[PDB]
């Protein structure tokens, strides 16, 4: 416990994450321009409206590829367990900045895991429905009725994921010190103690113990 | 814009978002100026300005018949006169000058404003003035030195090939007016045939180097000439021999763009991945442990 | 060594610098709109595309006038010398945040001096080629062929200078505490010691010595 910080995120998972974020800004904004045509300015997200129609789906595929790399590296830490119940019951208390007092928080809390599955499920929905409605390459192989349902579902899934990311960015801005961990990779031990007790307890034990195991 | 749905080329438009051009099954048209039948009457200058509702200024005489002395925003076609003894006897070579309506227009290629310059399926290259920003890049991109800026509105103008007459089935004003029938108009295919017949008669009269001027460097033109001395186009008041889009313009408007794009994307990636990889450079990274 | 800060930049050089920066944003963005017409939004940098064509060159001239004031005030501190070699050889090490360990850094380092000449040379190129391609005032006096070469070179020089400034702003954001010195004028002595050793050594000696010279 004699270091200002502890590593929370490896460089590879940090590089990926900020790649996703940049791709997501372009894809969400172009998507929103088709959804709300009154917001004319967003038709210039990829330069021109004609260009935006072409590039949206390609950047969409890139997000899904990078989210699948994230999926295989974080899924094991996002698994719901009986210890998450406490969180789910004192949500009102957590939102007032008192989660430590009410719950058992490991690597990622119960909100973060709900988000994780939400985000991962929506991107799968968006990938499937996106392919189905993609002209000129793929929509021609699908029955008109499936294309129509896909148009409805893709719009709805994209809106749900945008909401979700608005809340995800808010929380990251709100639980102070979090953005620095995602940019630089390190979290101060006290942040760990307050927001993620069980997690830091494990690092601290893994740490000390294996260095005690060496035989100083 | 695009109401005619036959726009085959459009300035400053990415190649993966082409302009509307479904109605492209139309014959190419062309004007044929046979300078061997031209009498330098200037009727075409007068008919062009009358039809187009434009008037240049009353200029000056500086020693030659040529007047106005150059193309301008108010003069879309001008007769250029040349006196020469280069071929062994005195000859007065007179040539009508103005837009060549190139198949591969350099004006269009150099223009940086989307939709300011367009090419119709029939070959007409025309300026869409609502989009012109007055930069003048087209003046340098043109191999023939055609475009002219109007000081009163900061926009370029030139011969439109009487697109307003041709679009509804009538030949251009200068073509109809030409007293001697030096100017002919029709489909490009039949103007090339008339051109080759006229060349054959000029050769029969002793002009062994008569020929058609329809430059391959710009992909052929929709305004073509029949010249008595096709081996020496510069005799006709500087008509270019083997014109093409300048190499500097090709590279500036071509490869430089994507190259710059890659640099910028690459640079942004590098700097972003660099900051994240190594982290800030603060006064003390050392008393952080 | 008993002051939190030392003055690095006078007000006059700070006022100029932020004037250049504001002018540069408008000129670079309008320039980029002509270079990449697909980025339609930038055609509104000066309100309308017609207006941007007119004002670009005038703001360009203002940047050159202000950069010439900067030139005569900073050039003497940007002169390459044999002591700069060390920098140039451990670039990889400098970029990892270890330049002090590898080089001798005076007022401005060797990177900063390379930038300075790059920036100063490009603005001269941009001024000359800019005048040549300026309609309606000056392009008429130049032979068409010179105008064409000027169009090619101005485009290329403007792109090179934009890249350069992207890297210049990045470095200023990266070597922390630097933006404050350019806004407020003062740098903490430790910043001086870490990033510009020889420089601060000189101020410290000039300082102490002339106050010792007074005869306390
Ligand atoms: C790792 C290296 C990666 C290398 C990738 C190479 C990419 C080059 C693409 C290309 O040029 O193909 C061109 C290709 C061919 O076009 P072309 O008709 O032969 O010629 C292009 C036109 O002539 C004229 O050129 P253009 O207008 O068609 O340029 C195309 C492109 C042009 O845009 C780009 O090339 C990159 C953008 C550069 C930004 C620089 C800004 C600098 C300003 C800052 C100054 C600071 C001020 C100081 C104060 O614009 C679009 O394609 C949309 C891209 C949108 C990026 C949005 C980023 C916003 C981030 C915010 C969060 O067009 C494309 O296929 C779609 C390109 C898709 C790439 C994404
Ligand atoms: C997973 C890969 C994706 C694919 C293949 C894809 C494909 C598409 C396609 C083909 C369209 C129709 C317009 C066009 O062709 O440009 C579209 C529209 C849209 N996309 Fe995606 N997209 C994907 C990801 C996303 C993401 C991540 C979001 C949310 C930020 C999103 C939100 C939208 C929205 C809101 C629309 C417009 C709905 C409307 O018009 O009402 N898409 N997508
Ligand atoms: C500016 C926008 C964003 C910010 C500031 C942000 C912030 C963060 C931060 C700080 C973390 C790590 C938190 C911790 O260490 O507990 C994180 C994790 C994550 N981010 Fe983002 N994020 C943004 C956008 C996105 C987007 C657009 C996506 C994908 C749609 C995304 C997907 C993820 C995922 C999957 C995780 C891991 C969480 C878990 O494993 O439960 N983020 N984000
Ligand atoms: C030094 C004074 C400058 C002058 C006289 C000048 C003049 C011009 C002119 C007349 C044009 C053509 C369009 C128009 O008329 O508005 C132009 C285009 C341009 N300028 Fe400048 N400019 C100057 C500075 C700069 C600077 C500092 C930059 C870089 C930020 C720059 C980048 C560009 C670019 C990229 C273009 C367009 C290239 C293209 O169309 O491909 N110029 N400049
Ligand atoms: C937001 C944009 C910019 C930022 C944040 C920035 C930041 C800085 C800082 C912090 C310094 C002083 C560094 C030190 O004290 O060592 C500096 C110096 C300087 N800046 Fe900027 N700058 C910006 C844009 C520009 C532009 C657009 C130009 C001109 C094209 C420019 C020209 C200079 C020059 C010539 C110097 C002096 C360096 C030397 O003498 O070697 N800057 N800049
Ligand atoms: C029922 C309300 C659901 C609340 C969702 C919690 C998601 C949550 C909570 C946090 O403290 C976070 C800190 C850093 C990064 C992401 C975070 N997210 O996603
Ligand atoms: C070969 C890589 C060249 C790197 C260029 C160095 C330019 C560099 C380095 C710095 O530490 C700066 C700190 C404050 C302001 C500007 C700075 N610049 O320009
Ligand atoms: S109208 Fe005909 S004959 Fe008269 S100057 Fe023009 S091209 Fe020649
Ligand atoms: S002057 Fe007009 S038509 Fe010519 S290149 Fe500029 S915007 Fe295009
Ligand atoms: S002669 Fe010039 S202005 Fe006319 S189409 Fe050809 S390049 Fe354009
Ligand atoms: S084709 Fe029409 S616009 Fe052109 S010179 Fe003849 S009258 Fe003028």
């Amino acid at each position: 416990s004699k270091s200002k910080m502890i590593v929370r995120t490896k460089f590879i998972d940090r590089a990926c994450h900020w790649t996703v974020v940049i791709c997501f800004f372009l894809v969400a904004l172009s998507g929103i321009s088709f959804f709300f045509p009154t917001l004319q300015w967003l038709t210039q997200t990829f330069g021109t409206p004609q260009m935006g129609r072409i590039l949206h789906p390609f950047f969409g595929i890139a997000i899904f590829v990078a989210l699948m790399f994230m999926f295989v590296r974080f899924v094991h830490h996002n698994i719901p367990d009986k210890k998450d119940i406490p969180w789910l019951l004192n949500i009102v208390e957590v939102l007032k900045g008192n989660e430590h007092k009410v719950a058992d928080v490991g690597k990622y809390n119960a909100g973060q895991k709900m988000m994780f599955w939400s985000i991962m499920s929506m991107i799968f929905v968006l990938l499937v429905t996106g392919v189905i409605i993609w002209r000129p390459y793929f929509a021609q192989y699908f029955p008109m009725q499936v294309v129509r349902y896909s148009l409805l579902i893709h719009a709805a899934a994209g809106i749900i994921l945008i909401h979700a990311i608005l809340i995800h960015m808010y929380m990251a801005f709100w639980v102070k010190g979090s953005i620095k961990g995602m940019i630089e990779g390190k979290v101060s031990r006290r942040w760990a103690k307050k927001h993620h007790p069980r997690w830091y307890r494990e690092i601290e034990k893994a740490e000390a113990k294996k260095e005690s195991e060496e035989g100083i | 814009a695009m109401e005619t749905q036959d726009i085959i080329k459009r300035s400053a438009t990415n190649s993966i978002t082409p302009p509307s051009q479904v109605r492209d099954y139309k014959a190419e048209v062309a004007k044929l100026i046979d300078v061997s039948t031209c009498i330098g009457c200037k009727a075409c200058q007068v008919a062009c300005s009358e039809w187009n509702d434009i008037r240049d200024e009353v200029g000056h005489c500086v020693g030659v018949y040529d007047n106005p002395a150059d193309l301008s925003a108010k003069s879309w076609t001008v007769m250029r006169f040349s006196e020469t003894e280069q071929n062994g006897k005195l000859e007065w070579l007179i040539r009508k000058d103005g837009c060549m309506h190139c198949e591969d227009p350099g004006c269009l290629k150099a223009c940086p404003s989307a939709g300011a310059i367009i090419q119709y399926a029939n070959g007409i290259v025309d300026f869409q003035s609502e989009n012109c920003i007055g930069c003048g890049y087209c003046i340098a991109g043109c191999p023939f030195n055609i475009p002219r800026l109007n000081k009163e509105d900061n926009r370029v103008y030139k011969c439109t090939l009487c697109v307003d007459r041709v679009s509804v089935g009538q030949e251009p004003a200068c073509v109809k007016t030409c007293p001697t029938g030096a100017i002919h108009f029709g489909t490009k295919k039949e103007m090339l045939e008339l051109a080759e017949q006229r060349v054959a008669k000029l050769k029969a009269r002793g002009y062994e180097h008569a020929g058609v001027y329809n430059p391959e460097g710009v992909g052929g033109t929709h305004v073509m000439y029949v010249l008595h001395h096709a081996d020496q186009p510069e005799l006709y008041h500087g008509l270019p021999k083997d014109p093409k889009i300048d190499t500097s313009v090709s590279l500036w408007k071509g490869a430089l763009k994507p190259l710059a794009a890659a640099g910028f994307i690459a640079t942004f990636a590098g700097l972003i991945f660099h900051y994240i990889g190594i982290g800030p450079n603060k006064e003390v990274d050392d008393d952080e442990e």
